[PDB]
């Protein structure tokens, strides 16, 4: 397979010279709709839903999970930033999970999980 | 001499040169085909196509 | 010719080249087709030839050799650049497979496949379609009939938006999925959105 | 924006070819067979033209999205959208005039 | 006179008896390959024909090559006696398993060493050969392939003539066109420089070359003395001396090389007399001998040009210039002298499949021979054996390349038996070795008076390939040399003789040909002293009934097979007949085929020879018959079983079925049809159904070629068609992992995956809709950090990253129906798959299509149409007895298009359907004098036939229409004129005037509306150009060309044109912005610069052209 002559994208295909092969090659980037519309829409829905989280919880997500500054700060790192321990934050995280999975929040976020 | 020039520019240049004393240039009207007319009056960008 | 050059204010030195440019790679893409077989435009081959000749010239100059071989390789580089800018404009065109001529750089502009004539042939547009036409005498002069299967797929953004706004869908993704599935809730909105 | 009064053409000179180009092509290698990615100073190098993936670095030092206009000192590549790869130019240096 | 035992009985309006039955309609395709391979049947056929030397194709090609030897003369090899082996697997297995129908061939190679005098001979394997099935087709990689014959100009001598514009003096130009070698042009010019153009060189005088050949000057003087211009040219040449002439020739051909007598002589011999470098096909040498009348008394063995030929050509040129009517040469008989015609079929030969395959194998064998000689010149001479010498790779490679990519190896279209039969019978005039569309002039696309009986002048493609693609006439046959022959019965002394002879173009030209329609007494005496006759070239004039020399066989001799089954073809126009013939090849096989009420006698023979109907090989008695298979007990005690393929996808999407039409305990005679394939009712072609037609405009729904159909057709499945799609996916190994098909798919609901089985494929018989998953597969993944929220959602729900992506094959857009069959090939089971693949599965989806708006219908007379509306059965006009009409056709399109034959077909169809009983108590009426005695009485729904150019005259129809039987109610609907008083379906009141009614045969074309509908709001885009694009699965955008831009500019519309070319075509960011804006409430933004202009600038700069846009100030601008 490594020993093979490549096909020049400029050879005619169909033999009528109505187009050369390089014409019929798709891209592999964000489509006009695939990512653009869904990415922007879920970003706006993020500004709507992830904003509903408490201010302290909003910062928790922004740092440990990485909304604002990225770099998901491990429980130890975010604890260093806030002074909290690795065990206490887990209970608040699970409470946030329980809060989000019920109601309009989960209804909004289902579409972006599939 | 012997170069085709549009009437407007030729007349304007002739008036400009004559007003300062330069002698007039003798020319006669001439028609030409659509192909040559298009080539004479067009952009190089449009001419290449 | 000489008067055209004199009026310019530039120099005729531009005819002799000392640095040939290269088009950006996206204009000459190397893409992996299905079956893991590589594909690439001939521009890459021509650029490879020119680069190899230039590097060999540099190596010969660095080491040093009798002027016969150096002159031969200089002729080689000149002919390679000539082939790059145009194949067949002079001499025997280069052909790797099946004695087929490599589409030179200037060939992208001239000929039937050139960019100028292709642009003169127009472009392919979105939000369009075609179908057979059947006479309908029930229509007014300012009317036409569009099959729903075509209107739905052609008005997709408008109809999906309006469907979202009527609360039939919670967001854009659900609306797109429903339009693709063509649920019965889409036809009313589609009739509403092409008034 | 879209004010183009005139469009002119001229004969490029050694200096003009270099000014358009962002980098010089030194070697003919097109792609690395094992990593399927462009080679240093080849016909596809990111150092010359641009990054293959948007907001990505060749070595990954500055792979995060929040690096705009920062050239990675480790590999000297720019961090911008992949579409720049269709815009930026290069130039070869002829050892003898042609 | 039904040749086949069990033909349906359909009386015909035949007033003449054909002395010769139609030959095997596929004989042209089969005989060529039979000659190629070489079989006893071909050998005995050739011996019967009287050929002195029966030589096959393979043996000829590899005999002319032998004996290959080295220059030193110490080595030499030969191989001959080519014989084949048995086939690998049956045709069904090869087609089902994707194999190639072939059979290996062996050649005995005798290796001889001259110095020692030793012999080493043994059989040599030479790859596989793509044998041809009985239907005259090649099964390549499981796909049916048919190679169409080609028309090329036979090698020989052509004496062209051109007239000077100024001198106004005839200029006679001669051209020799060998199969392979130099080209000679002995052309006389105003300056009188009669010269030779060898390989397009300067016009050196012919005398110089002639003396260079050793021709003494006094011989030139004596032989050419009768010529004055040539004598003066002989006196004008300056260079003299054999050595000087040879050196001049060498310099003109190869200047700057050592000029020597030996080198010049060797070059001349190599260029002209050497067989390898310069060769003339046997046909070429035969034609040259006939033209010049030299060496006619002996069989042709030497196939190379000789000095006698050149001198004879020059003599012919000078004599023709003199104006001589004929010339004679020592050893040659008197022959005429005239300019040749290129388009004549006496000069255009036909190279069938045998010729093409022979040429390809010859090329492969020569390529092999080069390497063989190179290897043998270097390898050791002691322990050399032919086995290690012969290389088989190049020959098989050439054969495969020809069968795969050659333009003369096309997919055999399989809409219906007629389409396949016509494709096998095609006569291509383009492709490799022939003319190209652009280069070829328009003078070759016209008809020639020599096409009568050889090439059908009606049938032809309507597109740009008009005149370059025809079809063999019904009776045309291909002579061994390749010239198309036609039958004729010779008249000896004014009495027609039963025995027939086949005449080619030249023989036809030199004789006199009668006309079949010319009346002849039962004793063979021409009643008319003067009979219409056809002469040399497009000349027809009355001649005494004694000078006539030859007579045709049937009036249908000049029509193809497709055109021979258009009733009342003699009444339609040529263009309309062409359109009807072409459309007869696009019919879609329905579910229940019905034989036509009115149709020529070609239906049955075309159906039988099309190969789509199984015909018993030997007479026997059927033991048990079942839908799947039938078993017949032969009279000799041996039982045979015919397996009938059912619901098998054709080559173009249609379905092929074979329903038996025999009952248990029936004795079937040999050659009787057993089951009917697609488009066949009781062993006769049936492309469509019979519909009751009323010709009238109806409220504008049938306006301008539109058609109105009764809903009875839709609800009765009259025009219901079955189509079988085909999808396939493969699991190819990747450097990153191996793809595997599994039922489990990442992140999909169970409801969607409710139809897939454990293996991961859809269960048979499960309805599949648009966008549904058809087979689930998972592809390996590398490393790609999840987006923040996507990774979070993965964490919350316990759904792991599941790196493997989804690439499951899904039903493309606009497909539906059951899943009739699934075929899976796995590398584990030792199956042949392409390199790098392990699991290949293909799923067949079958859809049943009912006629609806947009589907195309058309009769046999070239009158297309589209279903404008499908009215309820209660709205259609109905006859006086309550029989609603099934279709309405506009009357404004019949007379304008001048295809009046359709009305006559309608009248005859009504007469046949209702049945007629000609009054005979007082005696046969005058108009019925010529009607066959069996045609005076018919039963309702009878079958009638009107052979082309010989059928029911108008008087016959006028008489029949007034004698139709009454209905069961005791009333006659149609009047004598053929019109009937209809009742309106909506208003309920009778129409003021009577309307034409009758049964017309209506087909269903393959230009269905389902495939044509196309839409695209936003899909994938190209890569280099970034314009809209995408396979027809996701549909591609339309083409807004230049004329569509001038139309927009003329309107004064400027914003629409700015949009259609920038915001929805090329803008990379404008497209996304506008899609967001439409999917949002905001306005549409302003378009930017098209990428097709940025690309243009970035490319124009790369040519070292400094292109920079500037403002009024002259400042360079950034883009
Ligand atoms: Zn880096």
């Amino acid at each position: 397979e490594h020993s093979r002559d490549p096909v020049s994208l400029d050879m005619p295909v169909g033999s009528e010279e109505e187009a050369p092969l390089g014409d019929f090659i798709e891209d592999a980037e964000a489509m006009s709709a695939e990512n653009a519309v869904i990415a922007e829409l879920l970003h706006t829905d993020i500004r709507s839903v992830l904003a509903t989280l408490d201010e302290r919880e909003h910062q928790v997500i922004r740092l440990r999970f990485g909304l604002d500054d990225g770099q998901p700060r491990t429980l130890d790192q975010i604890g260093k930033l806030f002074g909290l321990s690795r065990e206490r934050v887990r209970q608040i995280e699970r409470d946030v999970m329980s809060k989000l999975r019920h109601g309009e929040r989960a209804d909004r976020l289902r579409s972006y999980a599939s | 001499p012997g170069s085709l020039i549009d009437r407007a520019e030729f007349e304007a240049e002739n008036r400009r040169v004559v007003a300062e004393g330069g002698e007039p240039a003798a020319g006669r009207p001439v028609l030409m085909g659509i192909t040559k007319a298009s080539l004479a009056t067009d952009s190089w960008l449009s001419a290449a196509s | 010719v000489v008067a055209a050059f004199q009026q310019s204010g530039n120099s005729p030195m531009g005819m002799v080249l000392d640095a040939v440019p290269v088009i950006p790679p996206e204009l000459r893409p190397m893409v992996q087709l299905d079956g893991g077989r590589f594909a690439t435009s001939d521009l890459n081959d021509l650029y490879r030839r020119v680069i190899n000749r230039n590097n060999r010239l540099k190596r010969l100059i660095d080491l040093g050799a009798p002027e016969i071989i150096v002159n031969n390789e200089k002729r080689m580089l000149q002919e390679s650049v000539d082939a790059l800018f145009d194949n067949g404009r002079r001499g025997r065109p280069v052909t790797g497979p099946g004695n087929r001529p490599l589409k030179s750089l200037s060939d992208l502009l001239k000929g039937k496949q050139g960019r100028f004539r292709q642009n003169l042939l127009g472009k392919r547009v979105d939000y369009s379609g075609r179908s057979v036409i059947v006479v309908g005498p029930q229509l007014k002069l300012h009317q036409c009939g569009l099959p729903k299967l075509m209107a739905l797929e052609l008005f997709k953004p408008f109809v999906m938006k309006r469907l979202v706004d009527l609360n039939h869908a919670q967001n854009i993704k659900s609306a797109k999925r429903m339009v693709e599935r063509q649920r019965p809730q889409v036809w009313d909105v589609l009739e509403e959105v092409i008034a | 924006v879209n004010f183009f009064d005139e469009l002119r053409i001229g004969l490029a000179t050694a200096e003009d070819i270099r000014q358009w180009s962002y980098g010089e092509v030194k070697k003919p290698e097109t792609i690395n067979y094992r990593t399927l990615k462009p080679e240093k100073d080849g016909l596809f190098c990111e150092k010359i033209f641009g990054p293959t993936r948007d907001w990505e670095c060749y070595c990954g030092k500055y792979k995060r999205v929040r690096f705009k206009g920062i050239i990675c000192e480790r590999c000297g590549v720019e961090v911008t959208r992949a579409k720049v790869r269709r815009e930026r130019m290069g130039h070869i240096e002829l050892a003898a005039p042609v | 006179n039904n040749s086949v035992p069990g033909a349906p009985n359909r009386v015909s309006f035949a007033k003449l008896r054909e002395p010769l039955e139609v030959p095997g309609l596929l004989d042209v395709q089969t005989d060529s390959f039979e000659w190629l391979i070489g079989s006893p049947r071909w050998r005995e056929s050739a011996a019967e024909r009287g050929d002195v030397n029966p030589v096959g194709g393979l043996e000829e090609v590899l005999y002319e090559l032998s004996p290959i030897e080295d220059f030193s003369g110490s080595m030499s090899l030969s191989f001959s006696d080519p014989r084949f082996d048995d086939v690998k697997a049956p045709v069904d297995e090869c087609k089902d398993k994707d194999m190639t129908y072939a059979a290996p061939l062996f050649v005995t190679a005798e290796f001889i060493n001259n110095n020692t005098g030793e012999i080493k001979s043994q059989t040599v394997f030479m790859g596989d050969f793509p044998m041809m099935t009985e239907k005259g087709t090649f099964i390549i990689n499981g796909t049916e392939r048919v190679v169409v014959s080609q028309l090329v100009r036979s090698p020989g001598v052509y004496f062209d003539e051109t007239i000077d514009k100024s001198t106004d003096k005839t200029l006679h130009s001669v051209k020799v066109i060998p199969s392979r070698g130099a080209w000679l042009e002995f052309d006389v010019d105003k300056r009188d420089t009669v010269g030779v153009r060898i390989d397009r060189k300067r016009r050196q005088p012919v005398t110089v070359l002639l003396k260079a050949l050793g021709w003494t000057s006094e011989q030139i003087v004596e032989r050419f003395g009768f010529s004055e211009i040539m004598r003066s040219t002989l006196e004008k040449d300056n260079t003299v001396g054999t050595d000087e002439a040879l050196l001049d020739i060498y310099r003109k051909l190869r200047p700057g090389e050592p000029p020597t007598k030996e080198s010049a002589q060797t070059l001349l011999e190599n260029l002209f007399f050497k067989e390898k470098r310069y060769d003339l096909a046997r046909v070429g040498r035969y034609k040259v001998n006939k033209k010049l009348g030299l060496h006619v008394g002996e069989p042709i063995t030497s196939s190379t040009l000789t000095e006698e030929d050149v001198v004879a050509t020059i003599e012919y040129l000078v004599r023709l210039h003199e104006g001589q009517t004929t010339m004679t040469v020592p050893g040659g008989v008197e022959v005429p002298v005239e300019t040749d015609d290129i388009d004549h079929f006496g000069n255009r030969r036909l190279r069938t499949v045998g010729e093409l395959i022979q040429n390809q194998i010859r090329v492969g064998m020569s390529r092999m021979e080069r390497v063989v000689r190179e290897r043998m010149t270097t390898q050791d001479v002691e322990a050399i054996t032919p086995q290690t010498l012969i290389n088989i790779r190049p020959v098989v490679a050439a054969i495969k390349e020809f069968f795969g990519t050659s333009q003369l190896s096309q997919f055999m279209d399989q809409n219906n038996p007629l389409s396949g039969l016509t494709h096998k019978r095609r006569l291509s005039a383009l492709g490799p070795g022939g003319l190209s569309r652009e280069r070829a002039g328009l003078e070759v696309r016209d008809v020639h008076p020599s096409h009568y009986g050889r090439m059908c002048p009606i049938e032809t493609p309507e597109g740009p390939n008009i005149g370059l693609i025809g079809s063999l006439s019904v009776y045309a046959r291909v002579n061994p040399f390749g010239f198309i022959e036609t039958p004729y019965r010779k008249v000896v002394d004014g009495v027609v003789s039963d025995e027939i002879v086949y005449l080619t173009a030249d023989e036809e030209d030199r004789h006199v040909v009668a006309q079949a329609n010319s009346p002849i007494d039962a004793d063979g005496r021409f009643v008319e002293p003067r009979v219409l006759v056809r002469r040399k070239a497009g000349e027809v004039e009355y001649v005494p009934s004694s000078e006539v020399d030859y007579m045709d066989v049937s009036p249908r001799q000049m029509v193809s097979v497709a055109t021979a089954m258009i009733p009342f073809l003699e009444h339609d126009d040529a263009n309309r007949a062409l359109m009807g013939a072409n459309m007869q090849r696009q019919a879609v096989p329905l579910v229940r085929s019905e034989a036509p009420l009115v149709g020529t006698g070609m239906e049955l023979r075309a159906a039988i020879d099309a190969g789509d109907v199984v015909v018993a090989e030997e007479s026997g008695v059927i033991e048990e018959v079942s839908a799947d298979y039938i078993t017949v007990m032969h009279d000799n005690g041996t039982r045979r079983t015919y397996r009938m393929r059912k619901f098998a996808r054709s080559n173009h999407g249609t379905c092929a079925n074979q329903c038996p039409i025999v009952d248990a305990g029936d004795r079937v005679e040999a050659g009787q049809v057993i089951a009917d394939g697609p488009c066949t009712d009781d062993g006769e072609m049936a492309l469509g159904k019979n519909l009751l037609v009323a010709i009238m405009p109806w409220e504008g729904h049938n306006y301008e070629d539109a058609i109105i159909l009764s809903n009875r057709l839709v609800e009765e499945d009259v025009l219901t068609s079955i189509h079988i799609e085909e999808h396939e996916i493969d699991a190819r190994d990747t450097k990153l992992g191996a793809e595997e098909i599994t039922r489990d798919i990442p992140n999909i609901s169970d409801e969607v995956l409710a139809d897939l089985d454990e293996r991961g494929i859809v269960r048979i018989g499960a309805e599949v809709r648009d966008g549904d998953i058809l087979v689930g597969k998972v592809t390996p993944k590398g490393e790609t950090e999840l987006t923040p929220e996507e990774r979070l959602l993965r964490a919350i729900f316990g759904e792991k990253a599941r790196e493997v992506r989804d690439t499951s094959l899904k039903v493309p857009h606009g497909e539906s129906g059951k899943v009739i069959g699934i075929r899976v090939f796995s590398r584990e089971d030792e199956d042949e798959l392409p390199a790098g693949v392990n699991e290949l599965v293909r799923v067949y989806v079958a859809q049943k299509r009912k006629i609806s708006d947009g589907d195309k219908l058309a009769g046999r007379h070239g009158n297309k149409g589209v279903i404008g509306k499908i009215l309820p059965v209660e709205d259609m006009p109905f006859l006086a007895d309550g029989t609603p009409v099934d279709i309405i056709l506009n009357t404004h399109g019949v007379p304008r298009r001048m295809n009046i034959g359709q009305i006559l077909e309608t009248h005859l169809g009504w007469c046949a359907h209702s049945g007629w009983k000609v009054d005979a108590a007082k005696g046969v009426p005058d108009w019925a004098a010529r009607l066959p005695d069996e045609l005076l009485e018919a039963q309702p729904n009878a079958i009638v036939s009107t052979p082309v150019f010989d059928g029911a005259q108008e008087a016959e129809l006028q008489g029949l229409l007034s004698c139709t039987l009454p209905n069961r109610d005791g009333d006659v609907l149609v009047d004598a004129d053929g019109k009937a008083m209809l009742f309106d379906g909506r208003s309920g009141e009778p129409f003021p005037y009577p309307v034409t009614v009758g049964y017309m045969y209506i087909m269903k074309l393959h230009h269905l509306v389902d495939d044509k509908i196309h839409a695209r709001s936003t899909g994938p885009y190209s890569m280099i150009t970034q314009q809209p694009l995408g396979g027809k699965a996701q549909f591609g955008g339309q083409r807004f060309g230049e004329m569509e831009c001038w139309a927009m500019q003329a309107y004064g519309a400027a914003y629409t044109l700015q949009e259609l070319l920038t915001i929805k075509s090329d803008d990379t960011v404008g497209r996304v912005k506008v899609y967001e804006a439409i999917v949002k409430g905001e306005n549409i933004p302003e378009p930017g610069i098209p990428e097709s202009f940025k690309v243009l600038l970035k490319e124009l700069q790369s040519l070292c052209l400094n292109v920079e846009v500037l403002s009024s100030d002259g400042a360079a601008i950034e883009l």
